[PDB]
RNA sequence: ACCUCGGAGCAGAACCCAACCUCCGAGCAGUACAUGCUAAGACUUCACCAGUCAAAGCGAACCUCAAUUGAUCCA
C-alpha cells in the first residue's frame, strides 16, 4: 500500500536525465547553504520546527513608536560613494591593507552605529531579551532616541547601562545620571522598572523611577512622582531584567492616578504594569527610548530590604525535580544491591522490634 | 613497620619519578626520530 | 524496648540490669547454640529515653 | 551433499522500542539499529552500537530533517560534493521534546 | 605472533596491568594510571603470561 | 498574635521570567544530540560568520535561531573606515566590534563551530583573537545538570 | 546572637558575621540547622561541630562570575 | 535432594548452594556473575564492571535455592559488621 | 555430510519465524595505555546463564571492526 505525497517532494523539480550535464556543488559549504534555505523553508511534513519553534501569533506585531527618520537616499549614497573613492585614494590605506596593519576607530564607529542602525539593534536585542513581551504584550517600537544612562560609582567612575549588561544593587544604590538629546518645547517622561522581581505576583513588575513632565534633556526639573529605590533582586532568585523607558509626550500630562507617595516603601503600591500605563495614556504619548540593564543580589540589598523595606530578606533556592526510580520489584532478577539502596529512605540501621 | 616500610618505599618511587618520566619521554620522541630516519630512507 | 520494657514494670530500674534480668523480664532471648554472644544496646528510641 | 553451511543465527530483536509520542525517562533505549535508519535529532544520545537513547525525560516525535553530514566525514562530504546543485538531502531524525522544566525557586528561608 | 604480558608499575605500588604486545619487538615501557598514587606513572613489562 | 507586614507577602515560587536566567546560572538546558550531523546544537549561544563575495557579516545566535547582536561591513558604520570590506582587516575589524556589542550585550561567553578550513584559514583567526582580546571568551561553561 | 558572644573573641566574631552573613537574620542571630539524621541527639552534635568549626576556622561558578566581573570592569572603564 | 535422610530422618542442604549463593532474610538471594574472573583480557571495562556486580535471582531461582536449603539458612542472623544489615529487609516496597 | 558464531534471502512494511534450504564469511588484526573509577535509566536473540547501550558524578584530556568466542570445579 503507498499514499501520494501531501505536496511538492524535496529533490523532484531536478532533471534526472542529464545528470552529468547538470552543474553540482564541489563545496560542502555550498551544499550547506542550499541545506540552511530548505530547513527554513516551510515543508509540509513533520519538523523540529514544528515541535521546538516558538508559534506566536501571525498578528504582525503593532508598531507603537515615533515615525522613521526621512533621509535622501541619492545625496546620502552620492556621499558615501565619494567618501570611499577619498578612503581607496589614501595610498597609505592600500599599503596598511595589504600589509594587514590597518584599524578601525570603534568610538567613531559605535557613535555613527547609534545613529544609524542603532536603533535596530536596539530593537532586536530587546526582542531577544523579551521585553515587549513582558512589557507591552507584544507591540514593538524601534528605540529611535539614544537615551545614555550611566550610574555614578567612585568619584570618577561611571558604570554604563546599555542593552543588557550587568550593573550591581551597590553600583545601583543612588539614581541614574541620563541624557537624551532633544529639543526645547518636548516634555517627557523617564520610567525605571523591574520586570522580574515582583515577589508576589508572577505578572507584575516594580516600579522604581517615575520621572514626568520633564523639560527636555534637562532630568533634574521633571516631576518625581515615584523616587529611586535601588534595584532588590533576591539571593538565589537569579538574574532580573530592570528596564528604563523613555517616553516623547506631546500635551502636558497630568499623572495623579499614577502619583507614588514621597518616601514609598510599600511594595504593594510600587507595583506597575507598564501596559496598563501605556493604555490609559496612549493618545498622550509614544515612547522613544530603552536602556535596560540585568541585576543579581549582592550585600546592598541584605540593606534594602532590611533597613529601607522594612522587611526580612527573602531567600530563594533552586531545587530539581525528584529521580524517576520505577516501581520497586519483589524479585528484581538481575539488578546490583544498588537497586535497594535507590528504594531506601534511610542510612541508618533500623531494628524493627527488637 | 610493614606499612612504614610499604609506604616510604612507594615514597623514594615517586621521588625518582619525574627524572624518569622525563628521560623515558626523550627515549620515546627520540624512537620517533630514527622511525623517521629509516622512513626517510 | 528497654524504656517500653521498665514501664510495663518488667525489668526493675532500682536494680543492676544485666543480661539475666533481661532474660527473666523476657525482653531478650538469647540463644547460646545460634553463637548469640549476649545483647547489643542499639541507639534506637534514644530520643524518648 | 548441500554444501551450505552457517546462516544459523537468531534475529536481533532490533528495530523501535518507544514509538511516536510515547512517554520516555532519560536512559530509556528508544531505538536499536544496525545501520543510521533513523538519525539521532534532539535530545536523542547514540551509542557507539548506534543505539539511540532518550537524554532527556519527554516525548518522543519523529521528523524528516536535512542532512548536513560532518566535514570530516571523508565518505559522506564526498557524495554531497558530488550531488546535483538544488538538491539537499534529507533524513528521519528522532526528537526528544522535554517534559518537565529544569527546576523551580522555591522559599528556602525569610532572613 | 603477538603476546599478553605483565606490566607491573615502578612506583612501588604493586600495581600491575595485563596488555599485549608483539612478540618481535621490545620490552614495553609506558606511562599508565596508577590508582594507588593517583597518578600516570611508569610501568615496566616484567613478564610474559600467554600467547594472544 | 503578631500582625504580619503587608510587604512580606511572598508566593512561594519566584517566577524569573527573564529568558537569560537559567543560562547565566548554568542549570539551563543545552540542545544534546544531533551527533550524526554538523553543526551541533548544544549551546546557549553561537558566533556565526558569513563571508559573501563582498561583505563580512558575523552574528551572535541563541539557540532558538533569534539573533541577539551583529556586525556587518554593510553597514556604513564599518565601510566608512574600512579601505576594503572583504579582507583579513575586514574580519578583525568585525571581530572587535562585535566584541564591543556583545559586551554591552552582556554576551560574554558563546561557541564558535568553524569548519576546518575556515580555522586554518587566517581571516577568522584575527576574528578570534579579536574577540577573545576584546573579551569574549569563545567556550561556554558547562551546565551544572546537578 | 553572634554580637553579644563573650564566649567568642571579638577579632573571630567578627570574621564569622563576614563569612556567614547568608546565616545572620536581621536580629543579629546566628542560625545553623542539621537533618542528615532521625535522632536529634545526632543533628544537635551536627550543629554543635558546625559551631566549634565556624570558630576554628576564624582563628585560622566563580569561573563564571569572575569573567562576568572582568567584563563589567572593560564597560565600567568609564572615567569622567 | 534428599528429603529424609537415614540417620536422623531429615531434609539436608545443597551444599553447593550453600558455597554459591547468599540469602538475605527478606527471600532475596544473591549471587556473583559467571565468568568474572575468566578471560578479563578479552573483556572491556564495562564488561568487566558488569561481571563485578553482586546479582540478584528469579523468582523461580530463589524457590528453587529455598528448596535447596533448609530452615537453618533463612534464620535471621545478627551478625556483628555484617555488610548486608542494610539489605536483609525491604523498604518502600509495594506488591 | 554436519554439530559453535555472524551477514543476506526465504521472512517485501514493528518483532519473531523452519528444511541434509539458497549464498557469503568468523575462531582476528590494528591502535591505545584514564582500553581509569563510579553510577540513573533502559535493551536483550523468545527461559536461565550469558550478552548490549548509557546520562550525571570523581579523576583525567582540552577505540576501529560483524562474527573474531568457552561456564563450573580444579590447577
Ligand atoms: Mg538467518
Ligand atoms: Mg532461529
Ligand atoms: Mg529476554
Ligand atoms: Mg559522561
Amino acid at each position: 500500500r503507498r499514499t501520494p505525497p501531501l505536496g511538492p517532494m524535496p529533490n523532484s523539480d531536478i532533471d534526472l536525465s542529464n545528470l552529468e550535464r547538470l552543474e553540482k556543488y564541489r563545496s560542502f559549504d555550498r551544499y550547506r547553504r542550499r541545506a540552511e534555505q530548505e530547513a527554513q523553508a516551510p515543508h509540509w511534513w513533520r519538523t523540529y520546527r514544528e515541535y521546538f519553534g516558538e508559534k506566536t501569533d501571525p498578528k504582525e506585531k503593532i508598531d507603537i513608536g515615533l515615525p522613521p527618520p526621512k533621509v535622501s537616499r541619492t545625496q546620502q549614497l552620492l556621499e558615501r560613494k565619494q567618501a570611499i573613492q577619498e578612503l581607496r585614494a589614501n595610498v597609505e590605506e592600500e599599503r596598511a591593507a595589504r600589509l594587514r596593519t590597518a584599524s578601525v576607530p570603534l568610538d567613531a564607529v559605535r557613535a555613527e552605529w547609534e545613529r544609524t542602525c542603532g536603533p535596530y539593534h536596539k530593537q532586536r536585542l530587546a526582542e531577544y531579551y523579551g521585553l515587549y513581551r513582558d512589557l507591552f504584550h507584544g507591540a514593538t517600537f524601534v528605540p529611535r532616541v539614544p537615551l545614555h544612562v550611566a550610574y555614578a560609582v567612585g568619584e570618577d567612575d561611571l558604570m554604563p547601562v546599555y542593552c543588557g549588561n550587568e550593573v550591581t544593587p551597590t553600583e545601583a544604590a543612588q539614581a541614574p545620571e541620563v541624557t537624551y538629546e532633544a529639543e526645547e518645547g518636548s516634555l517627557w517622561t523617564l520610567l525605571l522598572t523591574s520586570l522580574d522581581g515582583h515577589l508576589l505576583e508572577p505578572d507584575a513588575e516594580y516600579l522604581h523611577w517615575l520621572l514626568t513632565n520633564i523639560p527636555g534633556n534637562r532630568v533634574a526639573e521633571g516631576q518625581v512622582t515615584c523616587p529611586y529605590l535601588p534595584p532588590f533582586p533576591a539571593r538565589g532568585s537569579g538574574i532580573h531584567r530592570l528596564a528604563f523607558l523613555l517616553f516623547k509626550q506631546d500635551q502636558p500630562i497630568d499623572f495623579s492616578e499614577d502619583a507614588r507617595p514621597s518616601p514609598c516603601y510599600q511594595l504593594a503600591q510600587r507595583t506597575f504594569r507598564t501596559f496598563d500605563f501605556y493604555k490609559k495614556h496612549q493618545e498622550t504619548m509614544t515612547p522613544a527610548g530603552l536602556s535596560f540593564f540585568q541585576c543579581r543580589w549582592d550585600d546592598s540589598v541584605t540593606y534594602i530590604f532590611h533597613q529601607l523595606l522594612d522587611m526580612r530578606e527573602p531567600v530563594f533556592e533552586f531545587v530539581r525535580p525528584p529521580p524517576y526510580h520505577p516501581k520497586q520489584k519483589r524479585f528484581p532478577h538481575r539488578q546490583p544491591l544498588r537497586y535497594l539502596d535507590r528504594y531506601r529512605d534511610s542510612h541508618e540501621p533500623t531494628y524493627g522490634i527488637y | 613497620q610493614k606499612r612504614r616500610e610499604r609506604e616510604q618505599h612507594i615514597a623514594e618511587c615517586m621521588a625518582k619519578m619525574p627524572q624518569m618520566i622525563v628521560n623515558w619521554q626523550q627515549q620515546q620522541r627520540e624512537n620517533w626520530e630514527k622511525a623517521q630516519a629509516d622512513k626517510e630512507r | 524496648r528497654l524504656q517500653y520494657l521498665i514501664d510495663l514494670g518488667r525489668v526493675d530500674p532500682s536494680q543492676p540490669i544485666d543480661l539475666t534480668q533481661l532474660v527473666n523480664g523476657r525482653g531478650v532471648t538469647i540463644q547460646p547454640l545460634k553463637r548469640d554472644y549476649g545483647v547489643q544496646l542499639v541507639e534506637e528510641g534514644a530520643d524518648t529515653f | 551433499s548441500s554444501k551450505n553451511l552457517g546462516g544459523k543465527s537468531s534475529g536481533r530483536r532490533q528495530g523501535i522500542k518507544k514509538m511516536e509520542g510515547h512517554y520516555v525517562h532519560a536512559g530509556n533505549i528508544i531505538a536499536t539499529q544496525r545501520h543510521f535508519r533513523w538519525h539521532p535529532g534532539a535530545h536523542v544520545g547514540v551509542g557507539k552500537n548506534k543505539c539511540l537513547y532518550a537524554l532527556e525525560e519527554g516525548i518522543v516525535r519523529y521528523t524528516k530533517e536535512v542532512y548536513v553530514p560532518h566535514p570530516r566525514n571523508t565518505e559522506a562530504v564526498d557524495l554531497i560534493t558530488r550531488l546535483p546543485k538544488g538538491a539537499v538531502l534529507y533524513k528521519t531524525f528522532v526528537h526528544v521534546v522535554p517534559a518537565k522544566p529544569e527546576g523551580t525557586f522555591k522559599l528556602v528561608a525569610m532572613l | 605472533k603477538n603476546i599478553l604480558v605483565r606490566m607491573v608499575s615502578e612506583a612501588g605500588t604493586g600495581f600491575c596491568f595485563n596488555t599485549k604486545r608483539n612478540r618481535l619487538r621490545e620490552k614495553l615501557t609506558l606511562l599508565h594510571y596508577d590508582p594507588v598514587v593517583k597518578q600516570r606513572v611508569l610501568f615496566v613489562e616484567k613478564k610474559k603470561i600467554r600467547s594472544l | 498574635e503578631v500582625d504580619p507586614v503587608e510587604n512580606e507577602a511572598v508566593a512561594p515560587e519566584f517566577t524569573n521570567r527573564n529568558p537569560r536566567n537559567l543560562e547565566l546560572l548554568s542549570v539551563a538546558r543545552k540542545e544534546r544530540g544531533w551527533r550524526t550531523v554538523f553543526p551541533s546544537r548544544e549551546f546557549w549561544h553561537r558566533l556565526r560568520v558569513i563571508r559573501t563575495q563582498h561583505h563580512v557579516e558575523a552574528l551572535v545566535e541563541h539557540q532558538n535561531g533569534k539573533v541577539v547582536v551583529s556586525a556587518s561591513t554593510r553597514e556604513w558604520a564599518i565601510k566608512k573606515h574600512l579601505y576594503s570590506t572583504r579582507n583579513v582587516v575586514a574580519c578583525e575589524s568585525i571581530g572587535r566590534v562585535l566584541a564591543q556589542r556583545c559586551l554591552e550585550a552582556g554576551i560574554n561567553f558563546m561557541v564558535y563551530q568553524p569548519t576546518p578550513w575556515e580555522a586554518a584559514s587566517d581571516s577568522m583567526k584575527r576574528l578570534q583573537s579579536a574577540m577573545t582580546e576584546g573579551g569574549v571568551v569563545l567556550r561556554e561553561p558547562q551546565r551544572i545538570y546537578e | 546572637h553572634l554580637a553579644t558572644a563573650e564566649w567568642i573573641a571579638e577579632p573571630v566574631r567578627q570574621k564569622i558575621a563576614i563569612t556567614h552573613k547568608n546565616k545572620i537574620n536581621r536580629l543579629g542571630e546566628l542560625i545553623l540547622t542539621s537533618e542528615s539524621s532521625r535522632y536529634q541527639f545526632r543533628n544537635l552534635a551536627d550543629c554543635l561541630q558546625k559551631i566549634r568549626d565556624m570558630i576554628t576556622e576564624a582563628s585560622q561558578k566563580l569561573h563564571r562570575i569572575r569573567i562576568e566581573n572582568m567584563n563589567r570592569e572593560r564597560l565600567r572603564q568609564k572615567r569622567i | 535432594l534428599t528429603y529424609f535422610s537415614a540417620r536422623k530422618g531429615k531434609r539436608k542442604t545443597v551444599k553447593a548452594v550453600i558455597d554459591r549463593f547468599l540469602r538475605l532474610h527478606c527471600g532475596l538471594w544473591v549471587r556473583r556473575k559467571a565468568g568474572y574472573k575468566k578471560k578479563l583480557w578479552k573483556k572491556t571495562p564495562a564488561r568487566k564492571k558488569r561481571l563485578r556486580e553482586f546479582v540478584f535471582c528469579n523468582k523461580t531461582q530463589s524457590k528453587l535455592l529455598d528448596k535447596m536449603t533448609t530452615s537453618f539458612w533463612k534464620r535471621r542472623n545478627w551478625y556483628v559488621d555484617d555488610p548486608y544489615q542494610k539489605y536483609h529487609d525491604r523498604t518502600n516496597l509495594k506488591v
